[PDB]
């Protein structure tokens, strides 16, 4: 009866009377775990439904004319868009924040910081500052390999020298995933397949700085693979990470499923990884060793937050269920000595953590 | 614009231990 993880169901958004049509990729968006913004098509005229995660009993509706609408990770700040025109909002205040038009229209995008915006186009990817120029600086062009793709994720490292652009696309009944990881120092791409990825930061024992990981998974040819490799120079004083590279189990009756989802907690060093048809798994970042499985969902959680309460993942399935998982900080240790049986792990996870 | 690509991270685990 011992769970390493504890589960939350946070609200249901049918009870807010979401039409689960509009509960999809396209029309929800959850930047962080205080908002979710819908847009939904009351009348002709488009609208967009703010629910605060903090008064989840009382939705804000208001009239929009925008094909996407971002919140803010931190702040009821929204970012809308209609086409080339670009626009970022002061909800509370009523104040228009900034406002720029492209060239080529922005087909994806999302905060990546609580100043930045990442632009993504047809053949290039922008980062928008609030503070900064308002003109958009190109951080690299697109790679051939995800031309045609539906653009799912864009993350950064922390010092946004790291930068990776995720879309999936079908290629021979299968969903087959594009990655792009660019470096900002080098001005190199690398063309990867993978469905689901994070960076993080983790401090080795032994070492006086943090070393920059990037954790991806994948379901290929060979396989569900999860990779947690250090880009970037080690700083001398400090020993290099030891490349990780373990298999992401799937039952024999989920050969259609893939990850579409990864949250690494940064308090706990621990990667969680959803699947499409709804399986959390949870690795420790450092060794790679898959800690628990569940199938917690059975409709596809499409978008992902980090939960800072709790230090876990949140997630909105198609249904309208509102999600978390974290490690229960009681109960992990106690898991991985009885039911795991790995006591090197147990206390090594006791501490840099505990 | 093209974009310059390379071998940014290595993917590969290997088959013998050399220690």
């Amino acid at each position: 009866q011992i769970l390493p993880i504890r589960f939350q169901e946070h609200l249901q958004l049918q009870n807010l009377g979401i039409n689960p049509a509009n509960i999809g990729f396209s029309t929800l968006t959850m930047e962080s775990d205080k908002f979710i913004c819908i847009r939904e098509k009351v009348g002709e005229q488009a609208q967009v439904v703010i629910i605060d995660m903090n008064d989840p009993s009382n939705p804000i509706r208001r009239p929009i004319s925008a094909d996407s609408a971002i919140m803010n990770p931190a702040s009821k700040v929204i970012a809308l868009k209609a086409g080339k025109t670009l626009q970022i909002f002061n909800i509370e205040m009523k104040s228009k924040m900034k406002a720029h038009t492209m060239t080529d229209d922005v087909t994806f995008w999302k905060w990546i910081s609580l100043n930045t915006v990442a632009l993504v186009t047809d053949n290039a990817v922008y980062h928008w500052s609030m503070e900064g120029e308002s003109q958009p600086v190109k951080m690299f062009d697109r790679h051939s390999s995800l031309a045609g793709c539906q653009i799912i994720n864009y993350r950064t490292d922390a010092k946004q020298k790291w930068l990776l652009l995720t879309g999936i696309s079908a290629q021979q009944n299968r969903v087959v995933g594009a990655m792009q990881l660019y470096s900002v120092d080098r001005k190199v791409s690398q063309p990867i397949e993978g469905h689901a990825a994070s960076f993080a930061q983790f401090k080795m024992e032994g070492n006086a700085e943090e070393s920059t990981l990037f954790c991806f998974a994948v379901r290929g040819q060979a396989g569900g693979k999860l990779h947690i490799i250090e880009v970037g120079t080690p700083p001398t004083g400090n020993q290099p990470f030891p490349k990780k590279a373990v298999d992401v189990f799937f039952p024999p009756e989920a050969q259609n499923d893939f990850p579409v989802a990864m949250q690494i907690s940064e308090k706990h060093d621990v990667v969680f990884l959803i699947t499409k048809y709804g399986y959390i798994h949870l690795y420790d970042l450092e060794t790679g060793t898959c800690i628990y499985m569940n199938r917690i969902s059975g409709e596809t959680i499409f978008v992902t937050a980090p939960h800072e309460a709790t230090a876990g993942i949140i997630g909105v399935n198609r249904k309208g269920q509102v999600l978390s998982v974290c490690v229960e900080e009681e109960n992990i240790i106690p898991y991985i000595t009885n039911v795991l049986q790995n006591p090197d792990l147990a206390l090594r996870m006791a501490v840099r953590n505990n | 614009p093209s974009p310059v690509v390379g071998q940014l991270i290595d993917l590969s685990s290997p088959l013998i231990q050399l220690s």
